[PDB]
DNA sequence: ATCGGATGTATATATCTGACACGTGCCTGGAGACTAGGGAGTAATCCCCTTGGCGGTTAAAACGCGGGGGACAGCGCGTACGTGCGTTTAAGCGGTGCTAGAGCTGTCTACGACCAATTGAGCGGCCTCGGCACCGGGATTCTCGA
DNA sequence: TCGAGAATCCCGGTGCCGAGGCCGCTCAATTGGTCGTAGACAGCTCTAGCACCGCTTAAACGCACGTACGCGCTGTCCCCCGCGTTTTAACCGCCAAGGGGATTACTCCCTAGTCTCCAGGCACGTGTCAGATATATACATCCGAT
């Protein structure tokens, strides 16, 4: 049995090599159009649309993800919280 | 008499024709061209012309009794000549030479103020700081009963003295500073102020100076100027002083300007000159330095006529052609060339004889001083410029000798200890290097008999203040001025606009008064004076209309100018192994 | 319908870079879109600063200018380079 | 009467005349001087050949023959300059650079 | 259209999904409490991206979105996006 | 030498909002300086806006379109409104 | 006949013709319509309403009777959307809102 | 033994009386000579309007007062009242510069 | 002697005098300051200011002037994205 | 330290599918007159810059010192995460049909551009008088050692 | 724990300077008329987005257990803050002379735009092959427990 922490390695590793997305496709595109239909009635997306709101949607939480780490890091701990999140945003000036 | 009734008469609680009838019909008994700045200022004017459309002798000849000690007898012509202006109401200007004596002067015309038609004040005067406490000696020496204060200090001091005697009134005199002037002139701007003096007139050239406007904000029932020398460079200065003295009638600048210099008539000269004196008369006044007093032995003014050096030469040659931004860095290399960064050849850097040779002044100015060493005299260099005024005291220590510098960067302490060990008796201080428009006035080197300026200024007003530091009342043996000039180069210039400012000066006001490789030095000093008697009987005969030419001969020329004058691939990233 | 691209040229450069490697097209798309995206910025700041200095044409040197404006440090400079032989190539011509 | 392209002109790869046309018809200015398409066109094809390059290089390192976005993205990344000129870009089906903070690592 | 309008999708974003996105982020050790922050961030990321789309779309009198409507919205928003046209 | 600004109409919207109420060189250039940029962006969204439909005309609609993808939220509405009016207005008399 | 200008037209305080002018000036399209500079026209001077009403109250709350850049910035940063408006920018002679932190304060 | 105040009361003080006031807490002339010295290294023979001069140092201080601000959140975040180097450089970092 | 080779002038960078720093700090609202960071702020503040600086310049060179104005700083500004108010 | 597992890591083979090559045509870029207006060059001019130096004030900045309180390291612990197993449950693809709804083509007409005169509106120059800054001084309030 | 003590604030008074009316001019807006030409509407087509729907099957979910990491407490330096000299540098006021950039007015010329044709260049539609997966398959290479 391998020891806490090897495998999240072996997964930052892993995840950190490959290009796909990591978030079904299904559950975004409901969540999407759900979204979506707060501002008008009766709208259709092509594919490609939810595509591009897809990858533009992994890259910006995958860029949040590296601050939030390296701010809990800057508070001398491994492990990332809210508090750091919260942090990152307030200080990259979107909240 | 008493403060609390005092100050019913000093303080302020609340077109004045009243005096100005008298004045005009007084000044009108001399040649009606007086009339001419009215006759103008009553078009432009018109509230003011409403006194020319509708139109006692006290010789004082002996000296006051109240004064203590003897008073001389051209400084009483002085004082009646002060009553005489103050008894017509109208002001003139004091012009004496520096050391004749006008402080005593102007404290004995106080007294007379105060004890023969009795205003005990209120007196303001305004002096130089260094000169402040001079005043209240000679006012408590002098006139001992009446009193006085300096006004200085820092906010608190100040404030306080504000509070207590000025507006208190228990005061005659509130002698001031420039600076303080400037600094507090609310509180002083209620006092009704009988008189204003102001020593070392000067300083009021400038009519868009912040002291001059501040003082013309000031309410003064008479004004008064003391100066040693006005009409300093131009003639403008001139008509700002009187303007200063007298707004009611010079109250026009370009009056002024056109009747005389900004417009010269056609007219060959000697007229316009009569005019002038027929109008400075009454106001200004004026005794030559040696008229009484002898002893002090006229200035035997001398040019050095340097060439210039081959490193100067390359080096001027260099600027002429087009990191260097104005005219005056000519004027650096013809002093020497080793201001500037890239001069001294080699980053190790020596002190030996390196340096004499290759500045053409400094090579005759060692010659000099050598001379003088084995011929025992003392010097006075005055360069204009503290960083060349370094390289010759390295200099100094090079060739052994022993300093003495009072730039303007050197402390009040030092700059009087470094006074009184050199004006010290015997001692080995042989040159004083000292940059010429510090100090003042009160320095009083006395004890030395020669004068080198290194540099020529832009007013020669400057080198005679230089030349007064050795020539004034004391020294009595021998004065010898030295000024070092680079020929064919911008020095011939300044030297020529200093010598028509200094002819203008000499014809304006200096004639009411009279009514009132080696070089091989001797062979250089011979044709040197020679073209000093050549420019001389050159510019002497000149006109009035001419000397105002500033003919302004471009020395930017000097000698036949136009007044022209890969790609590489970058580095690049190593690996792009993933693993 | 004949949607224009900048393909042809990207490949023609590639093949003068590289002449062996080849390119995707998703790699196609995107080089497309950066070109478009610079020469957009190029030319947006060249008629902005022809447009602050009261001009009414976009010569080379607005151009050269947005590019030294906006490319970070040697790239400048290499574009630059790059620009003025290309002209004067071109007007010697 | 031969037709020369004034690109062959230039002796660029990019083309001049479309690049004057779209000067033109974008609404820059009123008037569009002679040597700015040729001068914007040598800029545009010196940067992408300095992008595609890197971009070549990078996917010889991982042993292939045709660039995808990922060396795309591996070259602007790990180049100091195109990552500071895109930098507010993202790029499609591209990825991160391999980075794992050091404090991380076992001891 | 008319699609039987459903609820807690937000939720489908599951906490795997945020663990691997987290692992590429380069984050070893993840705390229990981000999974709701993460889903909420994302939830307003969403729907300004998508308000813009939605005016783009809307001013052309259109009534499908289309990805360059979308690489519109986010160049608007600063968030520049190579590889679906424009 | 004559210098166009909005200092005049600034001055007229203070004065009907508080109508006792001055404002000093220093702020009003600020107004200025806020007014020209707010124009600039409007200008600028509904210019590429018009650019992307292949439209050569930018009318108000295309400045509706792009004040309501500026202004933040519930500032936009009431602009909008505004804008609205003035139009129904202009195009009655 | 007689001349009416089109802000008086359409009611507004703000120049038309000359925002007609610099929008047609401006090389924004081709061509511009008739209600684009009436609408522009109301919404700037809608914006500069609102922005300067703030600013008066916030110069009344400092007992003032000018609006000085203080006045503006203190208006402009207690309002969270026109805040988001003007995100990016500063206020010459501005300053800070008071903010101190609660853990920076006294126990 | 005069009276003495405790160790970060006059830095309140001091905080809430900069915070409200207006006026630039450099000096001009050696923000002046820094602005010269710094030009004169692109291309020489350069000169200044005082305007100019004067809109960089509005725009440099504002940009280190939000420096200094995001510095104080980070200090805080760690369980600290002390700002350090390391949290301008996790400022930066995060904020995009580098 | 040797005194023809004046000073260091020391630096520049050292006018912005460590109370500027802290009047800076303070406006931004911290409590305490360590005593290395003004060294870093000296850094930042001259990495910001040649940036701006280095497009200032290429504006007032373009234009083929010789005086930097405020107009082109406050484009250099704007271009980097901080916008100011105030100078035109 | 060594050994037993689990996990990347090379290595060979089949695929297919996506990239590359080749034929059509049409549309756009190039060649050649003609023109007019934008910009480059000339020249006053004049206001403000440049360098070197001086004198004096007055806050700010620099240096020194004491002492408190804050950061930093260490220890203990007790939750809160990570890791591995079974079991469903929902995504992902293929397949199908429907039809709204983008996208291309023709007409025309209403609307913006252009031009000529004219005139009110907006900008520059000027004067002055309230609003705000500065300075006592008196009261208020918070702080810190009892 | 209250009683000094220090800092802040709120009132009067000056006083001064700049904002805000007031007048002249000139030059953009406005009015009226003519003229293309975007775009708006009507029509036709064919394409992909919506809606299910079954199979599969691979990840998600719930559950256990057991480390190790986050947090709290305690000591100890040490370093930064508050306060008191005192020293100097900013900041005015000056002097002396240039000349050097920036800013209007004229002149004109040469370089763009605008046309009219007319051929190549490039975009679309096809038909091939080899580069990169996918499986297996054996190898080497950390991790963790004794
Ligand atoms: N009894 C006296 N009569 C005349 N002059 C005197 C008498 N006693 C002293 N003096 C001189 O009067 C001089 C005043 O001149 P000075 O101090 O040089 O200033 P200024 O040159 O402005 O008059 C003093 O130097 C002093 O030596
Ligand atoms: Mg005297």
């Amino acid at each position: 049995r391998y020891r806490p922490g090897t495998v999240a390695l072996r997964e930052i590793r892993r995840y950190q090599k490959s290009t796909e997305l990591l978030i079904r496709k299904l559950p975004f595109q409901r969540l999407v159009r759900e979204i979506a239909q707060d501002f008008k009635t009766d709208l259709r997306f092509q594919s490609s649309a939810v595509m591009a709101l897809q990858e533009a949607s992994e890259a910006y939480l995958v860029a949040l993800f590296e601050d939030t780490n390296l701010c809990a890091i800057h508070a001398k701990r491994v492990t990332i919280m809210p508090k750091d999140i919260q942090l990152a945003r307030r200080i990259r000036g979107e909240r | 008499h008493d403060p609390e009734s005092n100050k019913k008469r000093y303080l302020l609680k609340d077109f004045d024709l009243e005096g100005t009838t008298k004045r005009f019909e007084h000044l009108l008994s001399l040649s009606g061209l007086f009339k001419h700045f009215i006759e103008s200022k009553a078009a432009k004017d018109p509230k003011f012309r409403q006194v020319l459309d509708v139109l006692i002798e006290f010789q004082f000849r002996e000296s006051p009794a109240y004064v203590n000690g003897q008073l001389r007898p051209y400084q009483i012509q002085g004082v009646n000549w002060l009553v005489s202006l103050h008894k017509n109401k109208i002001a003139g200007i004091l012009a004496d030479e520096m050391g004749l004596g006008k402080t005593l002067q102007t404290i004995s015309f106080l007294g007379y103020l105060r004890y023969i038609e009795k205003i005990p004040g209120p007196f303001l005067v305004i002096a130089p700081k260094s000169t402040l406490n001079n005043w209240l000696r000679e006012i408590n020496r002098w006139t001992p009963d009446v009193n006085a204060f300096i006004l200085q200090g820092d906010k608190e001091e100040r404030a306080e003295l504000i509070q207590k005697k000025l507006l208190g009134c228990d005061f005659d005199v509130v002698i001031a500073s420039y600076e303080i002037i400037i600094r507090e002139k609310s509180p002083l701007k209620k006092i009704n102020w009988e008189y204003i003096i102001i020593d070392e007139a000067h300083r009021i050239k400038n009519e868009e100076s912040m002291l001059s406007q501040v003082l013309r904000e000031f309410t003064s029932r008479n004004r008064l100027l003391i100066t040693g020398t006005p009409l300093q460079n131009n003639l403008h200065e001139l008509w700002a002083l009187l303007n200063f003295l007298l707004p009611d009638i010079f109250s026009d600048a370009q009056d002024f300007d056109d009747w005389f210099s900004s417009e010269s008539t056609e007219e060959d000269q000697d007229k316009i000159v009569k005019q002038l004196h027929t109008v400075l008369q009454p106001f200004l006044l004026r005794r030559i330095k040696s008229d009484v007093e002898t002893s002090l032995l006229p200035k035997k003014e001398l040019n050095l006529y340097v060439g210039m050096s081959s490193m100067q030469k390359k080096w001027y040659k260099k600027i002429l052609e087009k990191l260097l931004n104005i005219m005056m860095q000519l004027r650096k290399c013809c002093n020497h060339p080793y201001l500037f960064d890239g001069a001294e050849p080699g980053p190790p850097y020596t002190t030996d004889e390196h340096l004499v040779y290759n500045a053409a002044k400094l090579q005759v100015l060692d010659k000099l001083l050598k001379k003088l060493k084995e011929e025992g005299s003392r010097v006075l260099i005055f360069s204009q410029m503290s960083r060349l005024l370094d390289i010759l005291e390295d200099y100094c220590y090079f060739r052994n000798y022993e300093y003495c510098r009072i730039d303007g960067s050197t402390a009040h302490e030092d700059r009087i200890q470094a006074i009184d060990d050199y004006n010290a008796p015997d001692s080995k201080k042989f040159v004083f290097l000292l940059t010429t428009r510090a100090g003042g006035l009160g320095i009083n080197l006395t004890s030395a008999d020669v004068v080198v300026l290194y540099d020529s200024d832009w007013n020669p007003q400057a080198d005679l203040q230089a030349m007064d530091r050795a020539h004034r009342i004391g020294q009595k043996k021998q004065v010898k001025v030295f000024r070092l000039v680079t020929d064919n180069s911008v020095e011939e210039k300044i030297l020529e606009r200093a010598t028509q400012k200094l002819r203008l000066d000499q014809l304006v006001i200096q004639q009411n008064r009279t009514s009132l490789d080696d070089i091989d030095l001797d062979e250089l000093l011979l044709k040197s004076e020679n073209k000093t008697k050549s420019l001389n009987a050159k510019y002497e005969t000149l006109g009035l209309d001419d000397l105002q030419k500033f003919n302004q001969d471009s020395a930017y020329e000097w000698n036949g100018q136009d007044f022209k004058k890969n790609p590489t691939k970058r580095e690049r990233k190593e690996n792009y192994s993933i693993d | 319908t004949r949607k224009e691209s900048y393909a042809i040229y990207v490949y023609k450069v590639l093949k003068q870079v590289h002449p062996d490697t080849g390119i995707s097209s998703k790699a196609m798309s995107i080089m497309n879109s950066f070109v478009n995206d610079v020469f957009e910025r190029i030319a947006g700041e060249a008629s902005r600063l022809a447009h602050y200095n009261k001009r009414s044409t976009i010569t080379s040197r607005e151009i050269q200018t947005a590019v030294r404006l906006l490319l970070p440090g040697e790239l400048a400079k290499h574009a630059v380079s790059e620009g003025t032989k290309a002209v004067t190539k071109y007007t010697s011509a | 009467a031969k037709a020369k392209t004034r690109s062959s002109r230039a002796g660029l790869q990019f083309p001049v005349g479309r690049v004057h046309r779209l000067l033109r018809k974008g609404n820059y200015a009123e008037r569009v001087g002679a040597g700015a398409p040729v001068y914007l066109a040598a800029v545009l094809e010196y940067l992408t050949a300095e992008i595609l390059e890197l971009a070549g290089n990078a996917a010889r390192d991982n042993k292939k023959t045709r660039i995808i976005p990922r060396h795309l993205q591996l070259a602007v990344r790990n180049d100091e300059e195109l990552n500071k000129l895109l930098g507010r870009v993202t790029i499609a089906q591209g990825g991160v650079l391999p980075n794992i903070q050091s404090v991380l690592l076992p001891k | 259209r008319h699609r039987k309008v459903l609820r807690d999708n937000i939720q489908g974003i599951t906490k795997p999904a945020i663990r691997r996105l987290a692992r590429r982020g380069g984050v070893k050790r993840i705390s229990g409490l981000i999974y709701e922050e993460t889903r909420g961030v994302l939830k307003v990321f969403l729907e300004n991206v998508i308000r813009d789309a939605v005016t783009y779309t809307e001013h052309a009198k259109r009534k499908t979105v289309t990805a360059m409507d979308v690489v519109y919205a986010l160049k608007r928003q600063g968030r520049t996006l190579y590889g679906f046209g424009g």
